[PDB]
RNA sequence: CAAGACGGACCAGAGCGAAAGCAUUUGCCAAGAAUGUUUUCAUUAAUCAAGAACGAAAGUCGGAGGUUCGAAGACGAUCAGAUACCGUCGUAGUUCCGACCAUAAACGAUGCCGACCGGCGAUGCGGCGGCGUUAUUCCCAUGACCCGCCGGGCAGCUUCCGG
């Protein structure tokens, strides 16, 4: 029973189903939640530390850099599956795992990736959300050690070498669905959602493409085969010429581009809460607008806001008395 | 078992997307109701079951889901679900006078002011939040705060400007024992 | 001081059998007073009573209306008087880049019903399709209007008051134009939005009995 | 006093909420429309013109109204909810949402929500003038 | 920019070019050698008629005006001449 | 049931027109730009004193009509001095038909015609070239989409062209 972090992030009080609970300093120390830390210290120790030999670690980095998973994983994450790899060498032989992992097999379909399958809420033709499923929706839910691992990347090596990885449920997962972002300039895979800019080649050219593996070892992947997701409408508009200074905003085309500082104030990016006790008493139902800052009259924006502006393509007609900025 | 159903704009598809733990999440643990997203009618369906606290839960969480549709922030709306004396009243800028084109544009563009200015200094006095959709004015608090909203929206598209709003309206708050 | 919902009295309203629930409610009158009875106090009224309510399986954005035609001893017949959209589905519909196509025939069906049908469709956007606006032309959308009135008088005049009202329940016509019009500018949401009573003929009993039963 | 039906079944009634912009009316009636069961204007329950389209008022005739409702037997209500309509505002003001939302409180079934108000296909002229309206 | 040669551009940039803005005017028509399916007769039509040409010996209908091309009909047949 | 009005949402920096302007279906009537053309005439053209046609709203003469709104006007409220704001009512008007009137922030506060001087991709119409998807896998052309080019349009963005 290895734990990554992303148990302990969800303080899954996992202890009492193994005895093996084993884990890195490194990933426990890393944490920046509060609660988490808190509950550290309350919980019962039986968790031991430990850090792999490090031949393991050369072996697991070699076969990771072949099923193509190598740029998304941590240090951690290695030193995650060197523990769990070296405690199924340890416990268990080791003619049972596998090397030199299995060719993905292609099969494209019709549906737009921004088709909202496997999301809980939603229902195309019943699937409702009751008080009874919020417990039960974590994933795609189905002997001595196991792993904890909630990262995609983390699975997927796991059940390509054929090692068998549980959840918070208490019993192993037998298959894997998700997505990953392929490049369409140099073909080569992410398994970080996040990242807009190929590790690659740097260009703004990701595309959303599904995967699923198996317990056995097969890993097959799901393209798209719908002309409008390689269109290139919106991608030719003429640029301003480079700005610099402290108010500069230029279009963001590298990914390690150095932007100058424009924070919001920290009025201005606090939202109101209504769960809080103290809400009652409170003067307004709503927290006061940031009105008096400079960021206020600079009209600094959230990242996150406006992204649907973003997505029209620049080279259309806005309405006549509004300006993007 | 008694349910609502609430439309979806296509401009509040991807916002109830992203927004849609966030709403799904009070609504079933706070007043434990059921909740779907009918794909192929485009609504928002909420739903009455075993483990309702009480009536009336259902229709805050109608009124939840439908300030969020309208466009309110989905904290602004957990005021909805937890607050009683917080309604939302509606109006289009023409109802006030009748403007054409770019008139109506000036109309829509100093209710807003630079920045947003405006509006948020209108949200920072009456207490309330305002959300412009196209030609059309939402106003979301108490009774009195939306009526003082009002009445500083629509002189504001009547032609005065900001200042006089502003002063106007702060006077308001100063005599209603704000 | 004194109390006039003791001398009012409750009936049945019942719906046809076109229909597969039958008891739409109940509806108070007051008694006969010698000079005025109390059959004919509710002789002409109006029941809106959405489609849900009256078959289990079908979409509850239409609405019957029916009105009541004669009186059995605390039942009240109720016959097909119109239909109209939720106003609600209305708003829905009407999305901005793109045509909307409405068309409107005054029809009489055989056995002497004269109707005024509403059609409203709306042009579609295709899979793969990238502008944002989805019109049709003016010679496009008068092909469109022309075969949706040919479809709607087609399908109306050659039958009766039933067979019309059995297929305004799951919109055959409506599947009909959009089958129809796809050669022309593909058409998305389509729907006979309103049907009205223009004129009806001289009241029978023996025809009341056969829409009940 | 009342129909004669079991407890299982509902007989339902058509509640017409209109909210003015200077009162708030509530008009319960039979699923026809035709014959009225009770209607309790804002101005029955405040004693003051400044307060005839309060939600408060609302609020109070829509306990008056529901006792009256279970006075003569109606358990279950459709809503057409209204505002003024024709030239003027379309959408329905605070008063109406208070008096569904106290009405829905007060042990009614509620049925279904429609949206009756008039809306002219095009209209006449407006009640201000081309100078403006509303102060 | 600012170095071009005008004096002899390339094939695909005058095929490019409106038909009166080339360096010489030339014309985007042609006249084709139109072939009936049932008789043996050799026709020529221009390829933007603007009328309903009729078979000499057959009287059957060759080409329909258009906005711009004329289209032939079905089961014709045509070669470019020249 | 009737009367008179008005054609919302769809409706856009979309279209059309000399401008004022122009949005419910259908039919008639006569016009019109653009595009296409290896058609015809062959300088017939540009800009225009004088002179003419059209010209929002308001207004004025005759007839018809009056639903809404509503200058004047009547009231009610309001004050050291209020005679405008506000509310209810309401006349001419607002609608039509025949005459007049010829003015607007009648605006791009920007004559018209011709030429040259950077780039870009969206859009409206017409034309051309081309894989594919669709008309429940369309049997052929054809419409709806998709990619590029050309021409005249309504606009936009970008630029240390030069002013
Ligand atoms: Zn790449």
């Amino acid at each position: 029973v290895v734990a990554d972090a992303g148990a302990f992030l969800r303080h899954a009080a996992l202890q009492d189903i193994g005895k093996n609970i084993y884990t890195i300093r490194e990933v426990v120390t890393e944490i920046r939640d509060k609660a988490t830390r808190r509950r550290l210290a309350v919980l019962p120790y039986e968790l031991r530390f430990k850090e792999p030999l490090p031949e393991y670690v050369r072996l697991v980095t070699e076969f990771s850099k072949k099923t193509g998973d190598y740029p998304s994983l941590s240090a951690t994450d290695i030193q995650v599956l060197a523990l769990t790899y070296q405690l199924e060498a340890e416990f268990v032989g080791v003619s049972h795992l596998k090397q030199e992992p299995q060719k993905v097999k292609v099969s494209s379909s019709i549906q737009h990736p921004e088709t909202p399958l496997h999301i809980s809420g939603f229902h195309l033709p019943g699937g409702w959300i009751t008080p009874s499923n919020i417990k039960q929706i974590q994933q795609e839910l189905e002997v001595r050690v196991g792993c904890l691992t909630t990262d995609f990347a983390m699975q997927n090596v796991l059940l390509q070498m054929g090692l068998h990885v549980l959840a918070v449920n208490g019993m192993l997962i037998r298959e894997a669905r998700s997505y990953i972002l392929r490049c369409h300039g140099c073909f080569k895979t992410t398994s970080d959602m996040s990242r807009v800019f190929c590790s690659h080649c740097g260009n703004k050219t990701l595309k959303k493409v599904s995967v699923t593996v198996s317990d056995d070892g097969t890993l097959h992947m799901h393209f798209s085969r719908n002309p409008k997701v390689l269109n290139p409408r919106g991608l030719r508009y003429s640029l301003p010429t480079p700005k610099g200074g402290k108010y500069a905003i230029n279009p963001h085309l590298t990914e390690d581009q150095r932007f100058p500082q424009l924070r919001l104030s920290q009025k201005a990016r606090q939202k109101t809460n209504v769960f809080a006790p103290d809400y009652i008493a409170g003067v307004s139902p709503f927290v006061e607008n940031d009105i008096s800052s400079r960021s206020a009259t600079l009209q600094v924006r959230d990242s996150t806001l406006g992204a649907g502006r973003r997505r029209l393509n620049p080279n259309a007609s806005r309405k006549k008395f509004v300006k993007k900025r | 078992e008694e349910t609502r159903k609430i439309p979806v704009p296509a401009n509040r598809y991807t916002p109830l997307k992203e927004n849609w733990m966030k709403i799904f999440t009070p609504i079933v643990e706070h007043l434990g109701l059921q909740i779907r997203f009918n794909l192929k009618s485009r609504n928002v369906e909420i739903r009455t079951c075993k483990e309702t606290k009480d009536v009336s839960a259902l229709t805050k969480a109608a009124d939840f889901v439908k300030a969020f549709i309208l466009g309110f922030q989905v904290e602004d709306a957990l005021a909805l679900i937890r607050l009683d004396d917080l309604f939302l009243e509606s109006f289009e800028i023409t109802d006030v006078k009748p403007l054409k084109g770019d008139h109506l544009s000036r109309a829509i563009g100093r209710i807003a002011g630079k920045g947003g200015k405006t509006k948020f200094t209108i949200e920072n006095v009456t207490r309330t939040r305002i959300v412009l959709a196209d030609v059309k004015v939402h106003i979301l608090g108490s009774f009195q705060n939306i009526k003082m909203a009002r009445t500083a929206i629509c002189n504001l598209i009547l032609g005065n400007p900001p200042s006089k709003v502003y002063g106007n309206i702060r006077a308001v708050a100063s005599r209603s024992a704000d | 001081v004194v109390d006039p919902f003791s001398k009012k009295d409750w009936y049945d309203v019942k719906a046809p059998a076109m229909f597969n629930i039958r008891n739409i409610g109940k509806t108070l009158v007051t008694r006969t007073q010698g000079t005025k009875i109390a059959s004919d106090g509710l002789k002409g009224r109006v029941f809106e009573v959405s489609l849900a309510d009256l078959q289990n399986d079908e979409v509850a954005f239409r609405k019957f209306k029916l009105i009541t035609e004669d009186v059995q001893g605390k039942n009240c017949l109720t016959n097909f008087h119109g239909m109209d959209l939720t106003r609600d589905k209305m708003c829905s519909m009407v999305k901005k880049w793109q045509t909307m196509i409405e068309a409107h025939v005054d029809v009489k069906t055989t056995d002497g019903y004269l109707l005024r049908l509403f059609c409203v469709g709306f042009t579609k956007k295709r899979n793969n399709q990238i502008r944002k606006t989805s019109y049709a032309q003016h010679q496009q959308v008068r092909q469109i209007r022309k075969k949706m009135m040919e479809i709607m008088t087609r399908e109306v005049q050659t039958n009766d008051l039933k067979e019309v009202v059995n297929k305004l329940i799951p919109d055959s016509i409506g599947k009909d134009i959009e089958k129809a019009c796809q050669s022309i500018y593909p058409l998305h949401d389509v729907f006979v939005r309103k049907v009205k009573m223009l004129k009806k003929p001289k009241f029978e009993l023996g025809k009341l009995m056969e829409l009940h039963g | 006093l009342g129909p004669q039906v079991a407890e299982g079944e509902n007989v339902f009634g058509v509640c017409h909420i209109f909210a003015s912009f200077n009162d708030t009316f509530v008009h319960v009636t039979d699923l026809s429309g035709k014959e009225t069961i009770c209607r309790v204007t804002g101005g029955m329950k405040v004693k003051a013109d400044r307060d005839e389209s309060s939600p408060y008022a609302a609020m109070l005739a829509a306990q008056d109204v529901a006792q009256r409702c279970k006075e003569l037997g109606i358990t279950a209500l459709h809503i057409k909810l209204r505002a003024t309509g024709g030239n003027r505002t379309k959408t329905p003001g605070p008063g109406a949402q208070s008096a569904l939302r106290a009405l829905a409180r007060s042990g009614m079934k509620i049925g279904r929500i429609e949206d009756v108000t008039p809306i002219p296909s095009d209209s006449t002229r407006r009640k201000g003038g081309r100078r403006g309206r509303r102060l | 920019p600012l170095a071009k040669d005008l004096l002899h551009p390339s094939p695909e940039e005058e095929k490019r070019k409106h038909k009166k803005k080339r360096l010489v005017q030339s014309p985007n028509s042609y006249f084709m050698d139109v072939k009936c399916p049932g008789c043996y007769k050799i026709t020529t039509v221009f390829s933007h008629a603007q009328t309903v040409v009729l078979c000499v010996g057959c009287s059957t209908v060759l080409c329909q005006p258009t906005g711009g091309k004329a289209r032939l009909t079905e089961g014709c047949s045509f070669r470019r001449k020249q």
